[PDB]
């Protein structure tokens, strides 16, 4: 395709009076990447509907064109790829080396028209800096000195306010890879399902990312007992993007693991890198005792009574009575119920805390206080205004 | 050249634009008194 | 000379993200209120000019008639560049705008901007233009587009309306670059010369 | 959270506009609360219509004026200090798409969250003839606020 | 060149110079419209939502609250902020009669 | 038969809202609508008017704030013929308010059917609203 190779190139021989001040290492350097569709950041228009993970050589050139960038057509463009799509490289060895280039270049932007009201456009060059602030100390020191930096991050979450949604995700993509390399992946989990709500317009995304994306929130899932279980990633059009095989199914496995209780059909297609933790292996019991828990007030029963023994709950979570009152202590103290335990009478009141997605088997309950409280609309509810 | 004269002339517009709202304002602080 | 009552129209569109034209693009449209002001205002008295946005973030009204151009500078000013393109609904705004208005019995004129070619649908811009033509609308439509524009929803609007030429539309087209954007548009219908009853 | 009061004598206010300007179903009259926004009850003490015009056709194309917007919160300053701009009304039974669009105009003039009021002169089923809505993104999102009438000493009597 | 340079700053300046000056009319002037509130003691506890207390401003009348006003802190002596048309308590003030800053020396540090 | 004064609604409710800043002072405003002599008579829409420093008197009424507000009654429905001019005094025993003398006889010169309204209890209300 020549259209970065050609409308790029015509746009500065002809328009913007006679020329933006056109070096001679423009066009003679352009030729060396011929058709392969390596446009090394494309630079906005053909950018667009082009980009590739390919390290630009051009960045000691196109570094300097800032200055020519805002009368070509926006300042804009440098927060949707440019500086901003920097990230694709994966070149470690410029850590801390662009950290001058890519902050000094945005001070003078925000000391040059941006004041209060501005001019032109609004709502630029917020970000830009907090962007690569969290990206770098994430290296080199450990992440107890790059947590002390994403206060200032966190602050500016809640006070600032902004249309674009980056500072969200900016904020949280560092965050992510903390809680990752350590436990406690609830609170990881909390934070992977913030990424994706509804986003139509906004985050471009290609089947390569989308796989990288589905580890995380895979992973996340594993430890998570909090917030319904893998299937909300299959709620999402992720499963269906991706691959089915290659460690990419454990979605499909353990959706039914929590129902007939197999764990020797998941165990059997992993690796040795997550069976050897025994943590991964007690929380799969919670998530499978939960889906009876809650049925005990309303949702399939018939007389909505609340009621459980020992033995109804061994059989349904494949565990002995001794091991099934351990594993309801646990539950409850890790925040997701409540309620307390008989043993006496053999009798367990856990009051109903985590929500579900489920449906359609609450019509037809639904149904019986309408009926039963119709026919006291006829016979008493009559009563007393014939009276 | 055409950079400040052009914003010249646009704040002088507007800092009348801003004695447009003074002079209901002189009104009410006579009224008042 | 000119008594009138004339509507301005500032738009933006997937084209408005350049500003390569002679230099720059969207100090043209803000150059030429100035121009269309001073030269019916000062003209003759009584003489009101609204603007609209039918483009950007939403498709409201700015300014509406008025003795002053500072509310009119004060709409084009908080404006998103790249936005939302409606070119059908500024027109069915305008004709609102021109239906409840003050110091009534006027000639109604209506200065819009092309800053794209404006697809949207064929048979809904025919109604358009025959609804402006029963109530005596002046509509001028000044052509900028990418280089040269034809045979698309602008000639057609402008065919199905205007029989007659000073009142209810005229043609003008624009060249980007070192050319005089107001000393064309004076010489043109547009503004003074005729079309005024 | 907050709370939505408005007086006996906004809801009568909105429903006079609505026989006056004899509004058929193509139309929805719009109008503007008066009140103080800051503390968590929201009290209005104040309405007025605006000329607005509504195309069906067209959900983009409304008509409304920002001069008399602006002039009428000015002129009634002389009344009561305490009555700003905490948001604006409209009549109808639903919602359209013509109500999204025209909820960021007053925003810019709107220091707090902005309050939102459909007034409906038909009252058809259970209660709460007026129902007051909340404007916030974070897409729009709308909250339903309690909805309350509390009035003065000689107004209620 | 240099010419409008100069204009440029000096009429930024008479601007912003203005415009504190007018936004402070403009804040004065909704003041001056509020309406003012009498002052009273109590004398003794009547009931809960109904207080007998002594005016400053005239002859004793009988009292009460009107929407979030504290009941707890209201005893006997305590100088009250009274309502000119409802008659009722609004705020709450200390006990103080003569000035205690003019009359009586007062002195920090 | 003579003109029995209809109170609708709104009418009622905005005379207090009018009259609510401080019981010594005082405000106007200007009644609308049109109506005929035996049986009807009624009240369309009412607004208040500025207080001014000389109280209520032939000169308080403002001509430039009720032309510029005028031009307002007709785009929302709200233009009718002016009936009369309502106004807020504290009260008096006889002659409820001594600032106004001048104003209803040069009201009757325009239209000598028009009457004037004035809030009495302002402060007193009792619930059988005596007006």
């Amino acid at each position: 395709m020549f259209n970065n190779h050609e409308i790029d190139t015509i746009l500065s021989t002809l328009r913007m009076e006679a020329d933006p001040s056109l070096h001679p290492l423009f066009e003679q350097f352009e030729k060396f990447y011929e058709e392969k569709l390596w446009f090394q950041l494309s630079e906005s228009l053909t950018k667009f509907f082009d980009d590739a993970k390919s390290t630009p050589l051009r960045l000691r050139l196109y570094d300097n064109f800032v200055s020519k960038f805002y009368d070509k057509i926006n300042q804009l463009s440098v927060v949707k790829y440019l500086l901003a799509s920097l990230k694709d490289s994966k070149d470690f060895d410029e850590s801390l080396k662009y950290l001058d280039d890519l902050k000094a270049q945005f001070q003078e932007l925000d000391s040059k028209k941006q004041r209060n009201n501005g001019s032109k456009d609004h709502g630029d060059g917020i970000l830009l800096i907090d962007s690569e602030i969290a990206r770098t100390y994430l290296l080199k020191n450990d992440l107890v000195k790059a947590r002390d930096l994403l206060d200032d991050l966190e602050k500016t979450l809640d006070k600032k306010d902004s249309i674009p949604l980056r500072i969200t995700n900016s904020f949280y993509s560092t965050n992510s890879q903390y809680f990752k390399f350590k436990n406690d992946f609830n609170s990881f989990y909390y934070t992977s399902l913030l990424y994706l709500s509804t986003l139509e317009p906004s985050t471009s995304i290609t089947l390569a990312e989308r796989q990288q994306l589905a580890y995380d929130l895979s992973i996340s899932a594993l430890l998570g007992d909090k917030i319904y279980n893998f299937g909300e990633l299959l709620h999402h059009p992720i499963m269906e993007t991706i691959v089915n095989d290659s460690n990419y199914d454990w979605l499909f496995q353990l959706l039914n693991a929590l129902t007939v209780g197999d764990f020797d059909k998941f165990d059997s297609l992993i690796k040795v890198q997550i069976s050897k933790i025994p943590i991964l292996a007690q929380h799969e019991s919670f998530l499978r005792q939960k889906i009876c828990l809650m049925t005990l007030i309303e949702t399939v029963f018939v007389k909505n009574i609340r009621m459980l023994s020992f033995e109804d709950i061994s059989k349904a979570t494949h565990l002995p009575k001794d091991n099934v009152e351990h594993l309801v202590m646990r539950a409850i103290s890790l925040g997701l119920l409540k309620g307390s335990i008989d043993q006496v009478n053999e009798l367990v009141t856990i009051s109903w805390v985590q929500p579900r997605i489920i449906s359609g088997d609450q019509i037809t309950k639904m149904k019986d206080r309408l009926v039963e409280w119709n026919d006291q609309v006829e016979k008493l509810g009559k009563k007393m205004e014939a009276r | 050249i055409r950079i400040f004269r052009s914003e010249l002339q646009r704040l002088s517009h507007e800092n009348n634009v801003m004695l447009e709202k003074i002079k209901d304002n002189k009104e009410k602080i006579k009224n008042n008194r | 000379m000119v008594l009138e009552a004339t509507v301005l129209v500032i738009d933006n569109s997937e084209y408005s993200r350049n500003g390569d034209f002679p230099r720059t693009r969207f100090e043209a449209q803000i150059d030429s209120v100035e121009f269309i002001f001073q030269a019916k205002r000062n003209s003759n008295p009584e003489n009101t000019v609204g603007l609209i946005s039918g483009a950007g973030a939403n498709p409201r009204v700015l300014s509406t008639f008025t003795a002053e151009f500072g509310k009119i500078l004060a709409g084009l000013h908080d404006t998103q560049i790249e936005g939302k393109l409606h070119m059908a609904t500024a027109l069915q705004i305008a004709q609102l705008t021109l239906k409840h208005r003050q110091n009534k019995v006027q000639h109604q004129r209506i200065v819009a901007f092309v800053c794209s070619p404006i697809s949207d649908s064929r048979d809904e811009l025919i109604r358009l233009a025959k609804t402006l033509k029963k109530n005596n609308v002046a509509v001028d439509i000044i052509n900028f587009g990418e280089i040269e524009q034809n045979t698309e929803l602008l000639d057609e609007f402008i065919a199905a309306v205007n029989n007659p030429q000073e009142e209810t539309s005229h043609l003008l087209t624009v060249t980007p670059g070192p050319r005089l954007l107001y000393e064309n548009i004076a010489s043109s219908p547009i503004i003074l010369e005729e079309g005024s009853s | 959270h907050e709370k939505v009061t408005i007086a006996p004598l906004v809801l009568l206010s909105a429903l006079d506009h609505y026989e006056r300007t004899q509004t058929k179903e193509n139309k929805r009259c719009v109008g503007v609360i008066l009140g103080d926004a800051n503390s968590s009850t929201i009290r209005v003490t104040n309405s007025f219509a605006l000329p607005f015009e509504e195309d069906e056709k067209n959900s983009d194309v409304w008509f409304l004026d920002h001069n008399y917007i602006e002039n009428m919160n000015e002129m009634c300053k002389k009344i009561n200090a305490k009555e700003k701009l905490i948001g604006w009304y409209h009549s109808g039974p639903k919602l359209r798409a013509s109500d999204l669009k025209i909820n960021e105009l007053f925003k810019k003039y709107t220091q707090n969250n902005p309050l939102l009021l459909i007034v409906d002169v038909k009252q058809q089923g259970v209660g709460l003839p007026t129902d007051a809505y909340v404007a916030i993104e974070q897409e729009k999102t709308f909250l339903h606020l309690p909805c309350t009438i509390e009035a003065e000493e000689a107004e209620e009597i | 060149h240099r010419r409008y340079d100069d204009q440029l700053k000096q009429r930024r300046q008479n601007i912003r110079d203005l415009e504190k000056l007018y936004d402070k009319t403009e804040n004065d002037i909704k003041a001056l419209q509020s309406i003012g509130q009498l002052i009273g003691e109590v004398m003794k506890e009547l009931s809960e939502e109904k207080y007998i207390v002594k005016a400053s401003s005239g002859p004793r009348y009988i009292v009460g609250v009107r929407n979030s006003v504290d009941r707890s802190k209201l005893k006997k002596g305590v100088r009250v902020t009274l309502d000119i048309t409802t008659l009722t308590i609004m705020r709450i003030l200390p006990r103080e009669t003569d000035p205690l800053v003019y009359n009586m020396t007062s002195f920090e540090q | 038969t003579k003109e029995t004064v209809y109170i609708s609604s709104i009418a009622l409710l905005k005379m207090l809202k009018h009259g609510r800043a401080g019981v010594p002072m005082e405000v106007m405003g200007l009644m609308l609508g049109e109506f005929v002599d035996d049986y009807t008579v009624n009240v369309v829409d009412v607004f208040a008017m500025p207080q001014s420093g000389t109280g209520v008197s032939v000169e308080a009424v403002d001509d430039v704030f009720q032309a510029k507000m005028m031009d307002m009654l007709k785009q929302t429905g709200r233009d009718q013929m002016v009936v009369g001019w309502y106004h807020s005094h504290p009260g008096f025993g006889c002659w409820l308010s001594s600032v106004d003398v001048n104003t209803q006889k040069s009201f009757e010169q325009l239209n000598s059917r028009a009457v004037a309204v004035v809030v009495d209890p302002i402060q007193s209300v009792k619930g059988k609203v005596v007006i």
